[PDB]
């Protein structure tokens, strides 16, 4: 998918050639950056599951009526709600693969890559994602390179989602 | 196109779960040795010429037929067309040893080349013997004790091993 | 592409010889029920999309495997890729109801469609469960009492019942 | 082929899309001259091969030349003649399919698609068949929309072999 | 593609070897009787038209129900679309004379011809019929006494027939 | 592959038609010219080998490195004297083929096509065979025409050479 290393490799794959001395210093400072990635995936390996339910009521809060109107595609009744910490969850595993490939492949591919063009068929609001997606960037509490990885691709799945 | 940690995140969401402790250790390992790993990826690059044109010059030493008049490999136009068949090779493994994985030279290259050459008439145990010998030198090349820091780059010469000889094998 | 009277024509011409009386007479009871044959036409293209969402909705509702972390249609990507193809099936069985013809149903679409949900990986067997949800819709829409002038459009139903049966067969 | 059904569904599926509102009554005015177009080839149907012995009489007045001169591609011979009657058949066949089609669908692939790059290099002239062609615009004597159906595809193929 | 000449050059150059005495003395024939060669080429691209509606004529008149409401070759379509394709054989014989090698017409005509025809349901025996004929005129235009020099212009004429009787069984 | 003959019938081929008068000369004035083509041809078959073991020690006086320097692509050792003289040979046998075929085809697509990719890719050099080349122009001495023949080609390889 998309990495730097990847990345890197296609853009000069293209040339015909091998990597330049300006790609080479591309590939050679992500794995500089690479132990903050790694540890912020580390922190949703295990308190991941734990922001799934914290940011599924969260969003209940904040829209009400995703809890309480019908039943075609809300989280009124509790079936409705155990999708709702799913797809939390989706969002949080897939943005901890960012920090582990260094680069918004995963997100590119998983859940934005056709994003709208389903949400906006089934009757879904991008909204009520957002919101209990912005609760795991603030309570999430990492630390400095840990918190700075895992916000760069939790908040890039906030710009696409809007 | 997959790359040392793309592949074990494509694995991690094969079963919708994130990346085991056990996993993040074992890319961790990867990257604590990326410098050694460059260092590889360095050397075939700067050392590309030379090592497929004395592979080319081996494997017509060995095998003068296919460079002569009746052989596939005659004319300029052939002559030329297997050199640079060698060096793309190279330049696929290189790129694997870059990304750690074997994903780039298996579809960009391997894909269907088995059934190229077949389909052209080449040897195939002949671009094999290149692939071979064109091995040998970037072992002793990447692996030279000077100008380097002192260590032990072991795991990237068997695997540096792993990608020449998977080479070779998909086309003979 | 061929319609319910471009069909009978290239029929007629193949043995060299007009349209008999028994064949004006059967494509005049076609225009005769034109008016029922287009509300059909009509109400699909509105209820276009719940029809699709609803036969997306049972069916995942029924397979949870195949939308879930490791089933084929996992991701954003291949879920709003499942949607569209429902859609597109309907497109035609509706193209085909106006023509009269299954024509443009099976070159447009049913062509090669068996081949490529294979060589994709899709279930086949969940496609076509996708398409006879998506068909009891239809039949219950397109034949509403309410809106409309009472009558019988019995043999409009028992065709479009062909042209969706005639699609879940050409996957599965 | 070509037919204002088949047409309105091709011009739609460019677009990726299902049936407009100004294509929706294309294909419903379609069926409202619908049965003018089956009476019309009603009409080729019985009195059809009549008019081409009848027709083939009359070119034979416009042209002597037809009936007198060698045996390459002439009506001179009795076997010639009989192939001129089938000629002109194949016209009338072909006329009354635009009638119940309601388009020059036919006529555009069996009759006028490769229409002069056979005709002028096998020696046969269009002067000899529109003139015949004519003829039966005048002498089919059909009704009033019945005959302007039978018109509209008569003349066509006039246009055509002109 | 290869001519006469290239040809030889290529069976030499296999075999790494310049071009024996006996095989330029081979070729120095060929040149000997180039005019008459030549004369060949140019009777036939003359009465082109006049070989290939002839032999549509006759194959029409020997098979009756190919080019009849039903057959394969029907339709104005389908009608300039024989005509069209025997003038293409023709083409290529005449392109052969010239080249005084079959490569041209192999490759550019004859190739898929024969798949071709089969993918449309054409007789091919028919085709094969139609070239049968339009050989007999061939022979006779290309090998008339009046407006040439007197002599034997033989050995050409057997050539011409094994053009078109090669490219008669490459479709039948 | 190029000559004359094949050259002419490919620009017929794609006008989709047949020979025009202006190629029936070039093809008719072919055959004129063919005579001399073919008994230059039959002077390198005969002591063209010679020529090959002559410019090879012309080459040498030329640049003496090639018979003293190291052994990696040199004609040092008596092994690679052997491929001197067989590279030269390989030139004139090449060259005799454009005068029996009657165009640069041969030494376009054996020696010209993938000439420098080649050469500069593993250490030889162009100035070796075009001095070796140079020689045998002065030196086959052939008549008239047959002399014009040789030399077109023997110049032409000499300036893709260069
Ligand atoms: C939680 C914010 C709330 C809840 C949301 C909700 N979603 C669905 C249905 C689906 N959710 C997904 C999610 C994904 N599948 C993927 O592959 C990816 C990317 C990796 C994502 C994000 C999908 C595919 C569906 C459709 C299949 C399904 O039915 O599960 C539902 C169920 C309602 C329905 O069936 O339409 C709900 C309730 N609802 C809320 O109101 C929330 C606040
Ligand atoms: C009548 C106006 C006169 C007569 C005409 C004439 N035509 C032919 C030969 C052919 N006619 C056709 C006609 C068609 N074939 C088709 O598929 C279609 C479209 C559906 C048409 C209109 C064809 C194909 C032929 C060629 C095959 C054949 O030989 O039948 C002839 C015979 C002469 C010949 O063989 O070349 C004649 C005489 N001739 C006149 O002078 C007329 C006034
Ligand atoms: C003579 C001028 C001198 C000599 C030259 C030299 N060449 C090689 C090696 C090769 N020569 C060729 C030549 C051709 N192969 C072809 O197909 C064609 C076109 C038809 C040509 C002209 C090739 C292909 C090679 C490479 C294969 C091989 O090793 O033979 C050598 C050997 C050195 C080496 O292996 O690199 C030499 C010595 N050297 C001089 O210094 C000369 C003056
Ligand atoms: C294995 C083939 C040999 C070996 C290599 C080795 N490499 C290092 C550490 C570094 N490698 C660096 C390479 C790069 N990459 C660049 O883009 C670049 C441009 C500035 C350079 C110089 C690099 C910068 C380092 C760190 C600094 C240094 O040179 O030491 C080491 C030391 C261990 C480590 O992983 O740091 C080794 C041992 N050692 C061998 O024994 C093999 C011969
Ligand atoms: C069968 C699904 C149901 C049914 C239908 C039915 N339809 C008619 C007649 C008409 N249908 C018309 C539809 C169109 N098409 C247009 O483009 C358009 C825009 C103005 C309309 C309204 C239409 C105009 C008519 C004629 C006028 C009318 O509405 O009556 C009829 C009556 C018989 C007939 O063929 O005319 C029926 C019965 N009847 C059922 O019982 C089914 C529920
Ligand atoms: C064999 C089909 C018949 C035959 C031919 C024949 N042809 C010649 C010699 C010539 N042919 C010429 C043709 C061309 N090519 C041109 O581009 C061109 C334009 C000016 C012409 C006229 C040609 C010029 C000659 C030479 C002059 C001449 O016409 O004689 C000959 C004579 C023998 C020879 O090879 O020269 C023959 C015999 N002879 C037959 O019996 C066949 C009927
Ligand atoms: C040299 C080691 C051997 C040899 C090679 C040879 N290659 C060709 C021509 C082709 N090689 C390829 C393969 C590739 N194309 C690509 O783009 C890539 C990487 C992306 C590969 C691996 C292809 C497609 C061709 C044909 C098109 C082209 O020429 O580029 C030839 C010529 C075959 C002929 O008979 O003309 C040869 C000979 N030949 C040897 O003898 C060596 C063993
Ligand atoms: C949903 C009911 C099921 C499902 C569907 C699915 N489709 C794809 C991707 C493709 N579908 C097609 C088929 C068509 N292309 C067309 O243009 C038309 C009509 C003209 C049809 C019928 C094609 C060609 C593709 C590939 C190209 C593309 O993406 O458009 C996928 C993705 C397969 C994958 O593994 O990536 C899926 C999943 N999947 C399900 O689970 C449902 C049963
Ligand atoms: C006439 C002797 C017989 C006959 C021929 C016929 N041909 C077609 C259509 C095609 N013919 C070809 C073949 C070629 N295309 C080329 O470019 C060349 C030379 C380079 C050849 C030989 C092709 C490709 C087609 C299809 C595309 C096209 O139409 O040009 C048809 C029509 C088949 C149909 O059913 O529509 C026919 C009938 N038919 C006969 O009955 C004669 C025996």
């Amino acid at each position: 998918m998309k990495t730097p290393l990847t990345e890197a490799i296609a853009a000069a794959d293209l040339r015909g050639s091998y990597l330049s001395n300006t790609e080479l210093q591309a590939v050679f400072g992500r794995f500089n950056r690479a132990r903050a990635g790694l540890e912020a995936a580390r922190a949703f390996a295990n308190n991941g599951k734990k922001w799934a339910e914290a940011a599924a009521n969260h969003v209940y809060q904040k829209f009400p009526y995703t809890t309480q109107m019908q039943g075609p595609q809300y989280a009124s009744t509790p079936e409705g709600k155990a999708k709702c910490v799913r797809d939390i969850d989706h969002y949080l595993r897939t943005i901890s693969y960012c920090c582990v490939v260094g680069g918004t492949g995963p997100l590119d591919d998983y859940v934005v890559a056709g994003l709208k063009e389903f949400n906006s068929a089934l009757g879904l609001s991008p909204s009520w994602y957002i919101a209990a997606l912005e609760f795991v960037r603030d309570n999430h509490g990492l630390t400095g390179d840990v918190a700075g990885e895992a916000n760069t691709y939790i908040n890039y799945a906030i710009n696409a989602l809007s | 196109m997959l790359d040392a940690f793309s592949r074990v995140v494509e694995q991690a969401d094969k079963k919708g779960a994130y990346l085991s402790n056990d996993e993040i250790n074992a890319l961790q390992a990867i990257v604590a040795d990326s410098n050694k790993r460059l260092d590889v990826v360095n050397r075939l690059t700067s050392n590309a010429s030379s090592i497929v044109a004395n592979a080319y010059r081996a494997l017509v030493a060995e095998r003068p037929q296919v460079f002569n008049p009746g052989g596939p490999c005659f004319h300029h136009r052939n002559q030329a067309a297997c050199i640079r068949d060698l060096g793309f090779i190279l330049r696929y493994v290189t790129y694997s040893v870059l990304a750690g994985d074997t994903s780039v030279m298996d579809d960009r290259c391997l894909n269907g080349l088995r059934e190229t050459y077949q389909a052209l008439g080449t040897p195939g145990d002949a671009v094999a013997s290149g692939i071979k010998k064109m091995k040998e030198a970037a072992l002793k090349i990447a692996n030279d004790p000077n100008g380097i820091t002192k260590g032990d780059c072991s795991q990237l010469m068997s695997e540096l091993a792993s990608y020449f000889d998977r080479a070779a094998a998909a086309v003979a």
